[PDB]
């Protein structure tokens, strides 16, 4: 079922989405025991409102692995790029 | 769960 997406989200002026998960971040609201990264909330006529959704599980950032990254490690990487974010995310369709 | 400020 799930399948690898890849979307660019251009920083207008940020990517217009929260996150939670990561190691040693406590968890999630989607899979409790997947302790990856997965979007939470998407900002409406933001910059991601066509490209991603909550539940989607990002496991890779501009070539960055995002598997068995730290939570904090995330929401960094995430705020240092400067302009497109290429991301890889796994999504249920 | 830990949530991240909006980025």
């Amino acid at each position: 079922g799930s399948m690898e997406i890849r979307v660019r989200v251009e920083k207008d002026p940020e990517l217009g989405f929260r996150i939670a998960g990561g190691v040693g971040g406590r968890g999630n609201p989607f899979r409790p025991d997947d302790d990856g990264i997965f979007v939470t909330r998407v900002q409406p006529e933001g910059p991601a409102s066509k490209l991603l959704q909550p539940g989607d599980k990002i496991i890779q950032a501009n070539g960055y692995s995002f598997i068995n990254i730290e939570h904090g490690q995330a929401i960094s990487l995430l705020k240092t790029f400067q302009n497109t974010v290429e991301l890889i995310i796994v999504r249920e369709v | 769960y830990y949530e991240s400020g909006w980025l």
